[PDB]
């Protein structure tokens, strides 16, 4: 088997330095070149550079060849990258990747990591802040009752957000956040029998593991 | 890649024992006499350092060749003249005593030269520099198997001119039998050469180039007035090329993938130069006949 | 370097009817490789030489053409393709990706299950109001929403959050939420969400009124 191991992901600062690291097990290091790939969530792929490890020489991209410097050490068979000077149109998915090619018998296979998702901060860490919903008293009773648990301020991505610790599993939506003032809000459906509801707790357990913030609460509906 | 290994090594043992059988041809007093007052030799050092590159770089901007292929085009043209001149050479009574000459220093003059026109020709086709990738311990080792067996064979024939037949024999039923090897351990690769989708002006420039380097070699032998013999010796030794280091270049810069159909350029390139120089070899004999 | 004009940017299909996509270099361009990403995951070979298959692609997939003209054709659609596709070469530095085209699957329309949900009184506290609107189920993706202020239309603090192709239903949703601070809030009393798709002419109309709580 072969395995290319990437960090889940890095912050920064903005005009700092990062260094990505993708440790390769499985395979010899010093036979197949180590590609990067950016890719900007709303572009196309791009591709940064190369770097035969047995060797040492690399190949850049023309707008990345002042931005990137691809390293390897071949004893840890860690292949490296060291951003430098990082812009808020930085913040991206890098992954590194080799290509298995040959001739006498043609065929071809790759071998991708998980990728490191690269933001630019500029904004401390600020944990989650669950805000309950609750359906209104005055909408008509159903078998089925929408549920939700707005999540706002908080930084930086990812963030877990699951019904009863992964109990349900049908009609679970999750929306993707957006960024507003450089904090992110996230929200979050689900559809359960109405007799449910009442009888089983349902808590929408939010999981901030960047700083390391649990928050559980329940869903009850609104008594004034 | 075990075959390639074996290739490499059934090729080297072909060099050493064509060339063993090839030193019987000379003597050491013509090979300093030519040396000395270096005329035909500097005509072919211009020829292959001059002509040729320029060639490769003129044809592949006007056949319209990506970044690659013209790379992989000019590192064939640059490569030293190959080790296959010498046995073409005795096919039309060239000057032997000089053909050795002009291998050698054009070896040792690559070793130096190679990534001087590199550097000043690959400018706007490789963003980096190739004064780094040139094999310079592969360029000087490839001189040993053509100097050891000339040298054991000039030595075995002024010394002792009486074991001249019976191991001429000898060498030429093993080059047989090893060429026939190599034929078999070749004829499996070029189906694999031939489903590979190569571009037809690949084709084109390989078939071509061999042709272009033995006119231009006879028409500056032509423009200098050198003698019979002399003439047939450059105008053969600056289209005989060793492509055996274009390979290994393309390995080193650039990834498996890139390269692709390149990989088996230097099988196209020997094939068209065997071809085009029997052709001349025969017109030549026919023209001998007559 | 060579940019690609990877056409169309989204595709719409069946499970069971041929696809195409072409990518269109800007200059000439000898082999063209095509790699497929999947939904939150790294993208892998596909078709390598604009016709040889990569090691555990389906056998369906096929790709033609040459010069500046590439094709990739899915014989028979099934529902395991809906993913990413993007044209790479690598023939000429630098390798250049396509746009990439986003290929989903087509079904029946929805109609789009409009919610409303009050403020919760920690926002309050806090000293801000934003209430939700949630739209599940419907299809096709394309839909427009409307938010009104006691009957008046406000573009102000108007949010949308899109999401990916469910896995089960084949379907999208919506998220929109309405950012004002708590004297804002306290100012109205009624408030509206509007919903305009493609299904039903008449829009859906869901109100919340603060004064009965
Ligand atoms: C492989 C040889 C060329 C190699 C070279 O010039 N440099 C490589 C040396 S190294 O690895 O880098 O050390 C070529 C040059 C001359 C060739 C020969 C000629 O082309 C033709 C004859 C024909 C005979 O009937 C048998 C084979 C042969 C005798 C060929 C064998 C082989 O292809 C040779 C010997
Ligand atoms: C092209 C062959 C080797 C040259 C070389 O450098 N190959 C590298 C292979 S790869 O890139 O690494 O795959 C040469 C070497 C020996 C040659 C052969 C021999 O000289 C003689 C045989 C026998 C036939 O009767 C005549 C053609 C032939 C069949 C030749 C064909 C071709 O020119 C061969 C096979």
């Amino acid at each position: 088997e072969v395995q290319l191991q990437q960090p889940g992901a890095e912050l920064v600062k903005p005009g700092a330095s990062v260094k990505l690291s993708c440790k390769t097990s499985g395979y010899t290091f010093t036979n197949y070149w180590m590609k990067w790939v950016k890719q900007r969530p709303g572009q196309g792929l791009e591709w940064i550079g190369e770097i035969n490890p047995s060797n040492g020489g690399t190949n850049y991209n023309g707008k990345f060849k002042s931005k990137a410097s691809l390293t390897v050490d071949k004893s840890s068979s860690t292949a490296y990258m060291q951003l430098s000077s990082l812009t808020s149109e930085d913040s991206a998915v890098y992954y590194c990747t080799i290509l298995v090619y040959d001739a006498y018998y043609v065929f071809a296979m790759d071998y991708w990591g998980l990728g490191t998702s690269v933001t630019v901060s500029s904004a401390k860490t600020t944990p989650p802040s669950v805000y309950p919903l609750a359906p209104g008293s005055a909408a008509q009773t159903n078998s089925m009752v929408t549920l939700g648990c707005l999540v706002k301020g908080y930084f930086p991505e990812p963030v877990t957000v699951t019904w009863n610790s992964g109990s349900l599993s049908s009609g679970v939506h999750t929306f993707p956040a957006v960024l507003q003032s450089d904090l992110y809000t996230l929200s979050s459906s689900v559809t359960v029998p109405s007799s449910t509801w009442p009888s089983e707790t349902v808590t929408c357990n939010v999981a901030h593991p960047a700083s390391s913030t649990k928050v559980d609460k329940k869903i009850v509906p609104r008594d004034c | 890649r075990p075959t390639d290994l074996a290739l490499s090594i059934i090729l080297v043992f072909m060099l050493f024992f064509v060339m063993l059988s090839l030193g019987c041809t000379m003597e050491f007093s013509k090979i300093k006499a030519h040396l000395w007052k270096p005329k035909g030799l500097a005509i072919a050092l211009v020829a292959q350092y001059g002509i040729m590159p320029l060639t490769a770089f003129v044809l592949g901007k006007v056949f319209q060749l990506n970044n690659i292929e013209a790379l992989a085009i000019l590192v064939c043209g640059c490569s030293p003249g190959g080790n296959l001149s010498n046995v073409f050479s005795l096919a039309m009574k060239g000057d032997m005593n000089l053909s050795i000459v002009m291998t050698t220093c054009s070896t040792f003059c690559a070793l130096g030269m190679m990534p001087l026109l590199l550097y000043l020709y690959t400018r706007g086709i490789y963003d980096g520099d190739l004064k780094d990738k040139v094999p310079y311990g592969r360029i000087i080792l490839s001189l040993v198997p053509v100097l050891i067996p000339c040298t054991i064979g000039i030595v075995l024939k002024s010394k002792r001119p009486q074991y001249m037949r019976y191991v001429i024999k000898g060498g030429m039923i093993i080059i047989l039998l090893c060429s026939v090897a190599v034929t078999v351990l070749s004829a499996i690769n070029v189906g694999k050469s031939i489903m590979f989708a190569m571009t037809p002006l690949l084709i084109a420039t390989s078939s071509l180039m061999p042709f272009i380097g033995f006119l231009l070699g006879y028409v500056l032998s032509a423009l200098f007035c050198l003698n019979g013999r002399c003439r047939r010796t450059v105008s053969m030794e600056t289209g005989c090329q060793n492509v055996q280091l274009c390979s290994t270049i393309l390995n080193v810069a650039f990834p498996p993938e890139v390269i692709g159909p390149l990989f088996f350029f230097p099988l196209l390139y020997m094939i068209f130069q065997l071809g085009e120089g029997l052709l001349l070899i025969a017109m030549f004999r026919c023209y001998e006949k007559f | 370097d060579i940019v690609m004009t990877q056409s169309p940017a989204i595709m719409s299909a069946s499970p069971g009817q041929k696809v195409t996509i072409t990518c269109s270099a800007s200059s000439s361009v000898n082999y063209m490789h095509w790699y497929q990403q999947k939904l939150g995951s790294s993208p892998k070979l596909w078709i390598y030489d604009t016709s040889k298959l990569a090691l555990g692609v389906p056998a369906r997939f096929s790709g033609s053409g040459s010069g500046t003209s590439y094709s990739l054709t899915i014989s028979s659609m099934e529902a395991e393709d809906a993913a990413s596709y993007f044209c790479h070469q690598w023939s000429s530095y630098p390798r250049t990706f396509g746009g990439g085209t986003k290929l989903e699957i087509k079904r029946a329309d929805a109609a789009p299950t409009v919610s409303i949900f009050p403020p919760s009184s920690e926002q309050l506290t806090s000293g801000g109001a934003s209430v939700v609107c949630f739209l599940n189920n419907f299809y096709p993706k394309d839909i427009n929403v409307k938010w009104k202020i006691d009957g008046s239309e406000r573009q102000n603090g108007v949010l949308n959050s899109w999401t990916d192709q469910d896995s089960k239903d084949s379907t999208y949703s919506m998220s929109s939420t309405l950012t004002l601070t708590k004297d804002e809030y306290e100012r109205h009393n009624s408030y509206t969400c509007e919903a305009t798709h493609k299904t039903s002419t008449s829009p859906i109309v869901k109100s919340f009124n603060r004064n009965e709580c």
